[PDB]
């Protein structure tokens, strides 16, 4: 039971890991891997207008670069773990 | 093992011994008892009774068909089904592979190497067919010394 | 030119039948402008049945 | 010097602490792989030397071995008895989320060091007794990997004793061995 | 030569239908037994006039009904006819390897095998080659005639010995 | 610019070959003249849309014929004693015995009995009446019409997508795993839960009562509150009759395992949970690659970073992302390799674990459905290997793939071909020698002298699954294993009851004949892999001919010189391995149909005594089951298997007709057609008629293709007939 506390703590734990623990691990990997590259150029550089990386949606005011996509990524793992926990407890 | 009864206590294996002699006994009914073709069927029956008493005494496993099944996993009871005659085979098959390999090395350093393969040099052949007796000590000996394998720089390779 | 007459060479030409094979040089042409002057004889024939082929000195090394 | 007379390889010169030249399969032959293997051999060993007192001293005080004190999480109710006392916060989603937060913050801060020597032995806050800033420095690092490899072999022993004899612990394997030592050995596992 | 090679197949087709018509025609209308009061019971009584006009009768009342003595001859004196019936099917399907394939595929497969021999220093000086195109067709038609003719030999010599 | 207009070099051909090759080079879009990247990808995209429209216009007519001329409601009332009707027959060539004999299933006229398992499928999924199938047929007519509109739309210059959109592999994988594999299996789960489970429990849920018929007693409350076990609370009992409310439960997502005890089929609550699991895991796996939002993966740097530092893989996978993304034949070969391994995983898991209600009882339908996916999978896997060969000729760049794993396959290609050759030769001598030995011992009156090998490895795997027949008792058959105690409260009460039953096909009792034919199967896969790996790796060149890449993929030969170069091309290795897949899948489906045709009538001892030697295969399977096949029509009369008796003979025509193209070769027929051209040009009253195409013989590649296609059509029709006439005429 206790859906309102289990989901909130598990999302807040994965967002704590996403902001303070694994954020140098994630920011290094999105720069080392970079954008996807076909034949030496970016997909947007090759002519795909739909492959342009959005910057208004990625314009974050967090001082460590933690954006709303990382909210939608690390918080999605916190609900996947949070519903893993709730299904395991309620058995 | 694997749901198979032993053939010495298998009722289906004893049924096949009963219906094989009975087939041969009915073949014997139309011959004279001292005739020459009746001695062949009488030798066939004693060959059959020797066979069924040999299969049951070796710890063979018989299924629901009354037939002896071989366990080739490497069981300590079942070594003579696959492991013991497999090591007997591979020794003989490696003997064939070692004296044919050593013959080709002995005729490659000859004046006409292609006339020694259509016309096999029997004094050269028989002096190494004896030498194929001790071939695991000579194959791994050539493997450890590097003489068994050829380096890829001296091997004819088709282009990419 | 050439490595030597009567010497053992190994063919580096990819499309030859005798690639990475021991061959014996029988003739090197010293005339200028010849692309493949070194004539190498092999103990084994190819599928055409010949053993005589001409290679450049860049496609052979001494072995 | 893991074998007297054996030629030590060119990538193992002996200047490293515990460089006894033991690499028959050549796993550390790559230079950049070998720098990761040196900081992997020490974290493993330090976790193993935190594990041998974590196995024997719970067993010698009578609170079970390291297996029967670990099966409570698979049970829906185990209550997490620590030193004979059930902790109130000892639930499986509670203690795993702390372990996936506290250790992950510790291991991410460990991996952030760019120096390949401070990754091995950091010092400073992790050396408050000042033995690193002392007269002996080389032999204590040799003491680290000789004690560490002993506990690494010990934890390998610890694990495969539980697979071979389930329901028993390493001091209970020691007490079984101390009664009739010429009958109950690894040959009971080798020869069934 | 290739026309002789194809005429060998058409000789198989011609002569095989000739001996099939022979075997069915006289097992149905000639060969049999005579009981009392002049009644003639043939081996396959009167079915040549009605079943040998369709290919299903030829497959059914000749190739299936009369092959009920070449396949259950096992455990008897005619079991070598069953063994050579099956091995004749083997030689026929072995012929289809040589007939349908060509030389260059087998030459490059032999080149891979020669590479494996060069690796272990067991290269023969007589170079392994694929069979020639005339030779591959000859080997294929030899196994086709041998396997099919041995199939008909085994089926005939089991059936008409069994019912004779 | 005549036909064909895509190739200028074939339009100037004055012969019949221009008519032929334009049919066969019609979809080889990259070999066309004046041909570019954008036109390649857009024509392939619209051809995909046309393929989707053909599939949906096929399903629409297979639904329309069941709804119109089939007794789907009468099969829904009694699925055990009613034959499923495919479609009606209107043949002007029937006599009155043929009309009176093809009238089956209580129909008003001559009808065809459906052996495609569409009735079992549509019953399990929720379709009950003919009006529901008609509405599905109209809906899929609309869906195929929408795909035709979308295919026409993307060839218009306003909506043409560029090659950079086509080569966007990360966005394609994210929206395929998230959308195609995730939201469609979650859509499915919404069907299976909303419609198929209440139609199994008698409740009629349609579009009119979708928003009112609650799928659970407490729906979407326990889902969002976390207690998901409420959805596994009250499962269907063992007294549940399918389609009726009595004996039913309320749980929508169970984890029971095993089979429904009345249908011998999988539980719709389990398949609903199965799809919610392969839906959560595919939507989560679809958030992997980087498209537009900063997070994700670039697969180029994944393949670049996956290099072993010891140099055993060379450069690893560096340069492989551009190699796959630039080569359409690499992507198509990977897709067909995965598709063959899953069309065969389809075949292996719908006979042993029947997923559709009353499919296990209908025997010939199950036989057709196994043989279907094993032949479609042995042509899809060979297409994968053939496309690997076409990649190595017209798409593999050795400069871009420098010392990576793909270049290192060419570096040691003789080792791979020679070791596949050794494995094929090992399996062939051993399997043939053991079958011929067992044949000799049954011939020589001694069945006991056979080398019979109990397949104890796969029997150990069956005992590892829970089969207590062999008595190995290691794990899931012994109660002392942790896997059993982790499973005995969760799924194993269904699974052990399903696997310890001896009437079903779930992990059958195997014997020495199964061992021997599994080595026949390994022989077939190994030799087909031998020819196909040999074609793919000697595609660019070999020691006989080093410039095979500059002659294209499907070139005939290289001439009689250098010994002879017949079948030297990689297409010819594909050609020679179509015979090997036909032989392989023939062995596979022979083993399936005889292991099951003896299981279904009870006497498994016939297979256990007779499958170890090939005279048992010839006599007790090929001869014994063909008793009512070839007696489908007689001089006395004709039965309902008569169409299957003609289709059997028809196969023996077409297959043997292929021999005419596979044995006799071109120049005989070219001189024959030269004499025919003289005869037409000199015959009075017929010389007036001219040809515009010059009559020539079939060309060499075309001859091998025509003989191969005839061989394949005869092979699939001889076995489709025998297999659907030796199980449907002797049911059991
Ligand atoms: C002189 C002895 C000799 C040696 C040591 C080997 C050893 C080798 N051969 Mg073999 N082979 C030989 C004779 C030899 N062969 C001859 C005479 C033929 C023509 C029949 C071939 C045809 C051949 C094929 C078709 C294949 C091999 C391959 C192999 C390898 C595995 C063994 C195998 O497949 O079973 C042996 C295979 C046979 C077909 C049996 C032939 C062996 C004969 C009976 C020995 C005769 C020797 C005697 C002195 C004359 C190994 C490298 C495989 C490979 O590519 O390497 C992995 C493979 O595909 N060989
Ligand atoms: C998604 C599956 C798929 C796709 C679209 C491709 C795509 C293509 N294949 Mg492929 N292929 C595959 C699977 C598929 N194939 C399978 C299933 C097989 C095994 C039977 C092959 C075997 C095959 C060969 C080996 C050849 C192609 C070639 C081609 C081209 C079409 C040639 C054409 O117009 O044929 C038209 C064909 C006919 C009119 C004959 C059909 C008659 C039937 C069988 C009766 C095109 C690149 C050719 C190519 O790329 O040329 C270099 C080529 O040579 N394919
Ligand atoms: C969520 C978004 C979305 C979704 C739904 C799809 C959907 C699809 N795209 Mg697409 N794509 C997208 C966005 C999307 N894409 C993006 C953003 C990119 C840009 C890079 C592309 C670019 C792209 C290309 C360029 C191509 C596709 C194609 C396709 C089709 C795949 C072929 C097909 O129908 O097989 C259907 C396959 C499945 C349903 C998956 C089934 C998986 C296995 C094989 C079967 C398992 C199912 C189960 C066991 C069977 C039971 C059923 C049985 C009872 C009958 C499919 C309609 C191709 C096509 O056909 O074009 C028309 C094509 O050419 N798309
Ligand atoms: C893409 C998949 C899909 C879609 C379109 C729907 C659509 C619907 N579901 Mg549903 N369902 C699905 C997945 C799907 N289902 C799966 C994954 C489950 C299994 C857990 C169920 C089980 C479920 C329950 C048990 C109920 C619905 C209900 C609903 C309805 C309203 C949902 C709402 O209020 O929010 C709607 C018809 C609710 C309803 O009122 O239906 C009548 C309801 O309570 N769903
Ligand atoms: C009793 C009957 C018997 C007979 C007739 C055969 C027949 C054959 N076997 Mg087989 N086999 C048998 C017993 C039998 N096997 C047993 C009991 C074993 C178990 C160990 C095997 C395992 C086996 C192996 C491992 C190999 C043979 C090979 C051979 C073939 C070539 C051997 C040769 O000339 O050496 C050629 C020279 C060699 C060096 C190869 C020998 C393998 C070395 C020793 C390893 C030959 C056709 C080969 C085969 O079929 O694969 C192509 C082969 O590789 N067999
Ligand atoms: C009964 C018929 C039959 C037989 C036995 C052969 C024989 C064989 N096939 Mg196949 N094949 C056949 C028909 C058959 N095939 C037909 C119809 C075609 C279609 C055109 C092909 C085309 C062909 C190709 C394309 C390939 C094979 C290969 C081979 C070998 C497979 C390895 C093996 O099993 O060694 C065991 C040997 C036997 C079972 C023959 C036993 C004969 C005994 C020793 C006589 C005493 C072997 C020589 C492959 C090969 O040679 O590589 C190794 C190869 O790549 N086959
Ligand atoms: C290269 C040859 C080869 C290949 C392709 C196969 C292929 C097959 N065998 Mg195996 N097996 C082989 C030789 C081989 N076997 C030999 C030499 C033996 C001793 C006679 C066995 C004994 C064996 C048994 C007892 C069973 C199989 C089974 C199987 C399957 C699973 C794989 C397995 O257990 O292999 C294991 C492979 C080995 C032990 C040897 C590998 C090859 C060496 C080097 C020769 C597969 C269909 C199962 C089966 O038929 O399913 C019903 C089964 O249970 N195999
Ligand atoms: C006993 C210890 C044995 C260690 C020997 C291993 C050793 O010698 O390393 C050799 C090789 C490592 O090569 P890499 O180039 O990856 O690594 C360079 C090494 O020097 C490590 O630094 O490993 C293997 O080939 C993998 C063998 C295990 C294969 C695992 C297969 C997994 C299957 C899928 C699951
Ligand atoms: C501290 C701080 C702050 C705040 C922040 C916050 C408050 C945050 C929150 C956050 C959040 C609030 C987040 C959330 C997120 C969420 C999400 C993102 C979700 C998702 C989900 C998912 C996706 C799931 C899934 C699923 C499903 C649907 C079903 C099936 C199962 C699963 C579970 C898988 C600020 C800025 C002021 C600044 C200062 C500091
Ligand atoms: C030439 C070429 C190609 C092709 C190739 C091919 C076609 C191949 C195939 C291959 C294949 C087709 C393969 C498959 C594979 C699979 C596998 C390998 C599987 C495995 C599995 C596993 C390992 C799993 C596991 C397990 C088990 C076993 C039991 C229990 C459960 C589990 C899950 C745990 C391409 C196109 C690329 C291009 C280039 C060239
Ligand atoms: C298989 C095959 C080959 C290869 C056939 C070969 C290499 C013949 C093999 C003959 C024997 C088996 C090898 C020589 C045997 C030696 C006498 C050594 C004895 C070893 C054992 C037999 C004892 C072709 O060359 C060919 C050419 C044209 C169309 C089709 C085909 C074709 O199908
Ligand atoms: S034309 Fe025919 S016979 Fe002549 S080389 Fe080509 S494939 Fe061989």
């Amino acid at each position: 039971a206790n859906t309102a506390l289990t989901i909130t703590l598990s999302t807040g734990a994965l967002l704590f890991l996403g902001r303070f623990v694994f954020l140098p691990f994630q920011r290094d990997n999105v720069s080392r891997q970079g954008l996807p590259v076909q034949n030496g150029v970016t997909h947007f550089d090759a002519g795909d207008s739909r492959a342009q990386e959005v910057t208004s949606f990625l314009k974050t005011n967090d001082p460590a670069g933690f954006t709303i996509v990382d909210v939608l990524a690390w918080g999605a793992l916190g609900h996947a773990v949070g519903f893993f926990i709730l299904a395991t407890i309620n058995n | 093992v694997a749901g198979l009864t032993p053939c010495k206590e298998s009722k289906g294996f004893a049924k096949r011994q009963k219906q094989e002699i009975k087939k041969l006994e009915g073949r014997l009914k139309l011959y004279a008892p001292d005739s020459a073709p009746a001695l062949a069927i009488n030798a066939t029956i004693e060959k059959t009774k020797r066979r069924f008493e040999f299969y049951g005494n070796q710890g063979l496993l018989c299924g629901t068909d009354g037939l002896p099944h071989l366990i080739v996993d490497g069981d300590q009871a079942h070594l003579g089904e696959f492991v013991y005659p497999g090591l007997v085979f591979l020794y003989i098959a490696g003997w064939i592979g070692w004296v044919g390999r050593a013959y080709l090395i002995d005729v490659r350093t000859s004046k006409k190497p292609t006339e020694k393969e259509i016309i096999i040099d029997v004094p050269l052949a028989l002096r190494i067919m004896s030498k194929g007796l001790t071939w695991p000590v000579a194959a791994i000996g050539e493997l450890r010394s590097g003489k068994l394998v050829e380096k890829s720089s001296n091997i004819t390779v088709s282009p990419r | 030119i050439g490595p030597k007459r009567g010497s053992i060479v190994k063919v580096l030409r990819r499309e030859s039948y005798w690639f990475n094979d021991t061959g014996k040089v029988v003739a090197v042409d010293q005339a200028p402008g010849v692309r493949y002057p070194v004539v190498v004889r092999f103990d084994k024939v190819n599928y055409a049945g010949v053993s005589t082929n001409n290679y450049s000195p860049d496609e052979l090394e001494q072995s | 010097e893991w074998l007297p007379g054996n030629p030590r390889p060119s990538y193992l010169d002996g200047s490293a602490p515990g460089d006894f030249g033991f690499d028959p399969l050549g796993l550390g032959e790559v230079p950049e792989n070998l720098e990761r293997f040196k900081e992997s051999e020490l974290i493993h060993a330090r976790w193993a030397m935190l594990a041998v007192p974590g196995v024997l001293i719970p067993e010698a005080l009578g609170y079970g071995n390291w297996v029967s004190a670990q099966k409570w999480a698979a049970t829906p109710g185990g209550q997490a008895t620590y030193l004979g006392n059930p902790v109130p916060w000892g639930n499986l989603p509670v203690i795993l989320a702390i372990e996936f937060l506290a250790i992950a913050f510790a291991e991410s801060q460990r991996n952030g060091e760019p120096d390949p020597e401070k990754r091995k032995y950091p010092g400073g806050a992790f050396d408050p007794l000042g033995f690193s800033k002392g007269a002996n420095l080389e032999e204590l690092k040799l003491k680290e990997i000789k004690n560490g490899r002993l506990a690494l072999v010990a934890f390998l022993g610890f694990a495969v004793q539980a697979i071979a004899y389930p329901g028993t612990g390493p001091l209970e394997n020691l007490k079984t061995h101390l009664a009739d030592p010429w009958h109950n050995t690894i040959a009971h596992v080798i020869i069934p | 030569w290739d026309h002789v090679f194809l005429g060998l197949f058409w000789m198989y087709n011609a002569i095989s239908v000739v001996i099939f018509h022979f075997s069915w025609k006289m097992q149905s209308d000639v060969w049999g037994s005579i009981s009392d009061q002049g009644v003639v019971t043939h081996i396959t009584g009167g079915n040549f006039a009605q079943s040998s006009i369709t290919i299903n009768g030829w497959l059914r009342d000749f190739l299936w009904a009369q092959a009920s003595q070449v396949i259950q001859s096992y455990g008897s004196s005619l079991s070598a006819y069953g063994l050579l019936f099956l091995g004749a099917h083997f030689v026929w399907a072995f012929s289809l390897m040589f007939l349908f394939s060509g030389r260059g595929y087998w030459q490059e497969l032999i080149e891979s095998i020669v590479w494996a021999h060069n690796k272990l220093k067991v290269a023969p000086a007589i170079q392994p080659r694929a069979l020639s195109i005339v030779q591959g067709r000859a080997v294929g038609v030899a196994h086709y005639l041998l396997g099919g003719i041995a199939t008909t030999w085994a089926f005939f010599l089991a059936r008409i010995i069994s019912v004779g | 610019s005549r036909f064909p207009k895509f190739s200028r070099g074939l339009s100037q051909d004055p012969t019949t070959r221009r008519i032929w090759f334009g049919i066969a080079t019609a979809h080889d879009f990259e070999s066309h003249d004046d041909m570019t990247e954008e036109r390649l990808y857009q024509k392939i995209f619209a051809s995909h849309f046309g393929q989707l429209a053909i599939i949906f216009l096929w399903t629409s007519g297979n639904l329309f014929h069941v709804a119109w001329q089939g007794n789907f409601e009468a099969w829904g009332q009694d699925p055990l004693h009613v034959r499923p009707i495919a479609h009606a027959i209107w043949d002007p060539h029937f006599g009155q015995p043929a009309v009176e004999a093809f009238t089956r299933g209580g129909a008003s006229g001559p009808v065809n009995i459906a052996y495609s398992g569409v009735y079992q499928w549509w019953y399990t999924i929720g379709l009950r009446t003919n009006q529901d199938l008609y509405g599905g047929s109209i809906f899929l007519l609309f869906v195929s019409a929408l795909f035709l509109i979308a295919g026409w739309l993307h060839l218009q210059p306003k909506w043409k997508p560029s090659v950079s959109w086509f080569k966007n592999a990360e966005s394609r994988l994210n929206h395929h795993l998230s959308g195609l594999f995730g939201v469609s299996s979650l859509a499915w789960t919404g069907h299976l839960v909303h419609v198929a489970i209440p139609e199994s429990r008698g409740e009629h849920v349609r579009w009119n009562n979708l928003l009112t018929a609650l799928p659970h007693p407490q729906g979407l409350g326990p889902f969002f509150a976390g207690q998901w076990n409420v959805y596994a609370q009250n499962p269907d009992s063992n007294s549940h009759l399918f389609g009726t409310s009595e004996g039913a439960g309320t749980a929508i997502l169970t984890f029971l395992g095993g089979f429904h005890p009345q249908t011998q089929s999988l539980w719709l609550t389990d398949m609903a949970h199965h799809h919610l699991a392969i839906a959560v895991i595919f939507i989560i796996a679809g958030h992997m690659y980087r498209t537009n939002f900063g997070i994700g993966h670039s697969m180029k740097e994944i393949l670049e970073a996956h290099t072993p530092p010891g140099g055993r893989l060379g450069r690893g996978h560096k340069g492989l992302y551009d190699t796959i993304n630039n080569s359409l034949h690499f992507q198509l070969g990977l897709a067909l390799a995965s598709l063959g391994v899953i069309t065969s995983l389809v075949a292996q898991h719908m006979y042993s674990l029947p997923p559709y209600a009353f499919l296990a009882q209908d025997f010939t339908t199950q036989a057709a459905l196994y043989t279907h996916h094993q032949y479609i999978a042995g042509f899809i896997m060979t297409g994968a290997f053939a496309h690997g060969a076409i990649f190595f000729i017209r798409d593999y760049n050795p400069e871009q793939n420098k010392d990576n794993v793909l270049a290192r396959m060419l570096e040691h290609k003789e080792a791979i071909i020679s070791h596949l050759s050794w494995a094929s030769l090992f399996l062939g001598f051993h399997t043939l020698g053991l079958y011929v030995h067992n044949d000799v011992m049954l011939a020589f009156g001694t069945p006991e002298k056979q080398i019979l090998i109990e397949p104890v490895f796969a029997q150990w795997i069956q005992s590892a699954h829970g089969k207590a027949l062999y008595g190995f008792d290691v794990l899931l058959s012994s109660a002392d294993s942790p896997a059993f105690n982790a499973g005995q409260t969760l799924w194993l009460p269904g699974w052990l009851d399903a696997i310890n039953n001896n009437s079903n096909s779930l992990f059958l009792t195997i014997g020495p004949g199964d061992f021997l034919v599994h080595h026949a199967i390994a022989l077939g896969l190994h030799t087909t892999t031998l020819i196909l790996v040999k074609g793919a790796l000697d595609a660019r060149g070999s020691k006989l001919m080093p410039d095979k890449k500059e002659f294209g993929y499907s070139f005939p030969c290289d001439g009689p010189g250098r010994g002879g170069t017949c079948d030297i091309s990689a297409w010819d290795a594909f050609y020679l391995a179509v015979f090997w897949m036909l032989n392989t899948i023939g062995w596979v489906t022979f083993y399936w149909h005889w292991k099951h045709i003896t299981l279904w009538q009870g006497n498994v001892a016939q297979f256990n005594e007779s499958s170890t030697y090939l005279m048992g295969w010839l006599r007790d399977y090929l001869w014994l089951n063909s008793s009512q096949l070839i007696n489908g029509y007689n001089p006395f009369g004709m039965n309902s298997l008569s169409v299957w008796a003609w289709m059997f003979l028809f196969g023996h025509l077409v297959w043997a007709t292929g021999f005419m193209f596979l044995i006799s070769w071109r120049g005989y027929w070219q001189e024959l057609i030269e004499t025919l051209a003289w005869a037409h040009e000199r015959t009075p009253l017929a010389n007036l008629v001219r040809w515009k195409d010059k009559p020539v013989a079939l060309s060499i590649v075309q001859a091998r293709l025509v003989g191969l296609a005839h061989f394949s059509v005869g092979y699939i029709f001889t076995y489709a007939a025998f297999l659907i006439a030796s199980t449907s005429g002797k049911f059991g």
